[PDB]
């Protein structure tokens, strides 16, 4: 059973910088590709970026490029996501989610879920 | 991975790779069986039992409909040729009986077809033995309002690789594009790479890389006979491993003389593979992937050359065309462009939003100076390894 | 991009009433393609795969049908522990986009 948990930064000021984690555990790390996603409230779910299972293609949705730098981290497991410069609009909930295997690509096994705010 | 710009014309060459090749084809069937319910009817009004069981006998007779339909007189036709003509050989009553024989006492059996080929066989029984075992005894003088949730709810959670592959041959004219989860399983799908002729390093090699593996094979649907399912599906063959091998990225090399232009354009571009005994080259972009430092090519659309790499047929493969044109030639580790034709060409970065304008000229480049190249509004990404 | 449209955006119906739910696609991505359910304040849980498949621990009255470029999902029968919204998501190669979202209410 692959369990995904998240990590903690709630409030962050205009002009900075957020880091969260998502520890996965119980699989292994280098055998299935990794992704991210976002929700803000009263919206849809839209796609942010991922990290192809080898290929370490590390791609971004081309809107939002230039402004994110998705890093996996073989050591203990660990997936990191850095922010660049945060804005009033980008207050949403942030979901790390697993992929599988086979050919339809199929996001199975997602985290619990975080809020992060902006605000001065 | 060692990228090396080419210090004396606009096409790079590169090395460092390990190359690895689709060398064959390893066929295995499959004897799935969906046991005998075609006896058991249930009329006591609309129930829960009766939704499912009436899905499973809808959905053998759609595979029936499909596989009579099936008969006519991301990999080459090669491909499915082959995949073709073993279905074909596969077909044919005394082989077919031959198999269902071999697959009566065990669950593993490493068969031979009427040619030379490995047919290793392996057949499920989950829903058989369940529809054999439970059902029947469960159901009493056709009363399906049993108030066992816990066995409808068992129903529902066996049948559901045989509806699984039912709909997904029926959606696709008999032959999947790839194989799902449903087709092999993890277990089935080690032991098959497992126990195909190859050698320690390969078969570590594909335990690695099973996705590669189950998004390069596929599966064919043989026919309904009787009471079972039989299909096949094929999974590709890593046979040569470990050599040096080279791609060549070229560009027009124009060069501006007050409206006269002067591009230089290799016919040389693809992956080379110097393999034991001759050299490789695949032209299409489609045959080779890159996975990480290695490089997944198929040898069935290769070719043969003898001498080469000297950048200079003999003379090499160059052209002297008058007629520019603007791209971006996205190497592993950079990126080559020669947008002049009055264009506007910049370069972006993963944190700041306008750094280093491009000037025209064949531009040079060291990877992490940039992630996205822009011309004229374009948007490109660069594969950050 | 491949842009998603989906429709109808809001619908309500009685419980034990056939619901069907349209998306389309910009162009055509061949069979690739995956629905969704998230009920208020919970992760997603998945549901079809494949456009035709049925992913494990789900019960057997999610249906999907393909035709061309054009997708539905369909209810066999509605019941009072399925108030959610259903996305429809594409995985033809990189990168990977959403839908709109469609919401389902009972009577
Ligand atoms: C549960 O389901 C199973 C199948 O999953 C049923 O088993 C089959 O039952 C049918 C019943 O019709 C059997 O069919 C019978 O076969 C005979 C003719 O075909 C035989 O031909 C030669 C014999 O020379 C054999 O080599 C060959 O294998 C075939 O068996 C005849 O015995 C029957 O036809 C006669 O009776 C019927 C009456 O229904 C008349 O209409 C005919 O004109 C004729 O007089 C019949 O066709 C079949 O063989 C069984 N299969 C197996 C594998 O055993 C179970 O019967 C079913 N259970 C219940 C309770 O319904
Ligand atoms: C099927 O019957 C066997 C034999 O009694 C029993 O052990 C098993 O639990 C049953 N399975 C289900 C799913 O009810």
């Amino acid at each position: 059973e692959v369990q995904l948990v998240q990590s903690g930064a709630e409030v962050k000021k205009p002009g900075e910088s957020l880091r969260i984690s998502c520890k996965g555990s119980g699989y292994d790390f280098p055998s299935y590709w990794i992704s991210w996603v976002r929700q803000m409230p009263g919206k849809g779910l839209e796609w942010m970026g991922r990290i192809d299972p080898t290929d370490s293609n590390t791609n971004y949705s081309p809107s939002f490029q230039g402004h994110v730098t998705l890093s996996a981290d073989k050591s203990i497991s660990t997936a990191y996501l850095q922010w660049s410069s945060l804005k009033a609009s980008d207050t949403a909930i942030y979901y790390c989610a697993r992929h599988s295997d086979s050919w339809s690509y199929y996001e199975d096994s997602w985290g619990q879920g975080t809020l992060v705010t902006v605000s001065s | 991975l060692k990228e090396s710009y080419l210090e004396e014309s606009c096409s790079t060459i590169t090395e460092g790779y390990l190359s690895v090749l689709r060398t064959g084809w390893y066929t295995n069937v499959f004897t799935l069986e969906v046991g005998d319910v075609e006896n058991l009817t249930c009329t006591d009004g609309p129930s829960l039992i009766k939704t499912e069981l009436d899905l499973t006998k809808s959905a053998l007779r759609e595979l029936k409909t499909v596989s009579a339909d099936q008969l006519a007189r991301v990999a080459t036709a090669a491909a499915v040729t082959a995949g073709i003509a073993i279905a074909k050989t596969i077909r044919l009553e005394s082989e077919v009986n031959a198999i269902k024989g071999a697959l009566k006492t065990t669950n593993e059996a490493v068969s031979t077809l009427g040619n030379g080929v490995r047919v290793l066989a392996t057949a499920v029984r989950e829903l058989k033995e369940f529809v054999s075992k439970n059902l029947t005894s469960a159901i009493n003088k056709n009363k399906c309002d049993i108030a066992d949730l816990k066995m409808a709810v068992s129903f529902s959670q066996f049948n559901r690789r045989f509806l699984n592959v039912v709909r997904q041959f029926s959606d696709n004219a008999g032959i999947t594009p790839a194989i799902s989860l449903d087709l092999m399983t993890d277990a089935e799908l080690a032991r098959a790479v497992s126990y195909m002729p190859t050698s320690a390093g390969q078969i570590k090699l594909m335990l690695e890389n099973r996705a590669m593996v189950r998004r390069k094979g596929f599966g064919i649907l043989i026919g309904v006979y009787g009471s079972s399912v039989i299909y096949m599906v094929q999974l590709p063959i890593f046979g040569v491993i470990d050599t040096p091998c080279w791609i060549i990225k070229a560009a027009p090399s124009c060069s501006e003389k007050d409206g006269n232009y002067a591009c230089l354009l290799r016919e040389d571009q693809g992956w080379y593979c110097k393999n034991a005994g001759s050299t490789v080259y695949y032209p299409n972009e489609k045959d080779c992937e890159t996975r990480g430092d290695h490089v997944f090519c198929d040898t069935a659309a290769g070719i043969n050359v003898a001498e080469q790499s000297r950048e200079c047929n003999y003379p090499c493969k160059v052209s002297t065309g008058r007629h520019p044109i603007s791209m971006v030639a996205l190497s592993p580790l950079g990126a080559l462009v020669a947008c002049y034709k009055g264009v506007s060409c910049s370069i972006g970065s993963n944190r700041v939003g306008i750094i280093k304008q491009l000037p025209k000229g064949c531009s040079y480049i060291t990877n992490q100076d940039a992630d996205t190249v822009t011309i004229d509004n374009t948007v490109y990404q660069l594969s950050k390894v | 991009d491949i842009q998603m449209t989906q429709s109808p955006s809001s619908l309500s119906a009685s419980v034990g009433d056939r619901v069907t739910i349209t998306c389309r696609a910009s162009q055509s991505i061949s069979t690739y393609l995956n629905w969704y359910q998230q009920k208020p304040g919970k992760a997603p849980k998945l549901l079809i795969y494949a456009a035709s498949s049925l992913q494990s621990g789900v019960p057997s009255r999610f249906s999907g049908r393909l035709s061309g470029t054009d997708f539905t999902l369909t209810i066999s029968s509605l019941q009072p522990e399925d108030f959610a919204t259903y996305y429809c998501q594409q995985t033809y190669s990189s990168p990977r986009t959403f839908g709109q979202g469609t919401k389902v209410e009972i009577k």
